[PDB]
């Protein structure tokens, strides 16, 4: 399958060469998978979700996305035109705010809750989640990322916008989930993405456009565009059998793009996130 | 909540 003029982020992940503009993909894309959005929630109307995104838990008075933060994330996993995983089934659990931020002590309920709402939805080809949040470290978030991956989903999380060692930040720091880096367009590592040996992959999160909220969308950039990319990409290979929730970010940085990136600080990892399409 | 867009 062919997406042509596609979003520069979807081109770079099933190309090898920089400055391309064409998505190519299994048409496969992601079906009989799920993807939990831990963010402030999904426009779930939006036309570019097809009747695929659903909102299910809430920790504030509404349940609806009046940011757009995650609706924006959830388009890059897995909508349209925009997202990776095309076809996937998208949950939304609104554990941030409207204003964007939300306390500690409730992403920790947020991550225990995907961890057994997972065991009553019908996802046959896996489960994913995506964490587009941070903060900054917290033996107990680290170790409630750890536990949503023991229970059998695939954890994607942001390395955070600090342009600093990702050691001190927490979603980043558990080692046993994947921790996203953000690139550039020309292959740059972002100016704002954190880097360190906590990190796992690089993907696109640089001038990404996306679905937003109102039934619009809009460019943004940061490794919060960046989680989600590959968040997309887990979902889209473990449909395809190629690798399982408790290895892929192993798959996925074994099968990546090696040295490619510039302006990677010695000890971080030089891998760009890929799905290794061939016609 | 990370970042950038109208906002976080």
């Amino acid at each position: 399958a062919a997406q042509t003029n596609a979003p520069w982020g979807l081109a770079r992940i099933s190309s090898t060469s920089p400055g391309t503009s064409t998505y190519y993909y299994d048409e496969s894309a992601g079906q009989g998978s799920c993807v939990y959005v831990i963010d402030t929630g999904i426009e779930a109307s939006h036309p570019e979700f097809e009747g695929r995104a659903q909102m299910v838990k809430t920790y504030y008075y509404s349940s609806r996305d009046g940011n757009g933060h995650g609706t924006h994330c959830a388009g890059t996993v897995g909508s349209r035109t925009y997202g990776v995983a095309k076809k996937t089934q998208l949950f939304g659990v609104k554990v941030l705010d409207d204003n964007g931020s939300g306390q500690y002590s409730t992403i920790i309920a947020g991550m225990d809750f995907v961890a057994s709402d997972k065991n009553n939805r019908n996802c046959p080809k896996g489960v994913v989640a995506s964490l587009s949040l941070g903060g900054g470290y917290s033996s107990s978030v680290n170790s409630a990322a750890a536990r949503l991956q023991s229970s059998g989903v695939m954890v994607a999380v942001a390395a955070g916008n600090n342009n600093a060692d990702a050691r001190n930040y927490s979603p980043a720091s558990e080692p046993s989930v994947c921790t996203v880096g953000a690139s550039d367009r020309y292959d740059r590592r972002s100016s704002f993405s954190n880097y360190g040996s906590v990190l796992d992959i690089f993907g696109p999160g640089t001038s990404i456009l996306s679905t937003w909220i109102g039934g619009s969308t809009r460019s943004i950039s940061g490794t919060s565009m960046a989680t989600p990319h590959v968040a997309g990409l887990a979902a889209y290979l473990m449909t395809l059998g190629k690798t399982t929730a408790a290895s892929a970010c192993r798959y996925i940085a074994d099968t990546a793009n090696k040295g490619d990136l510039s302006n990677i600080p010695f000890g971080t990892v030089n891998l760009l996130a890929y799905n290794n399409y061939q016609a | 909540g990370d970042e950038q867009g109208e906002n976080k």
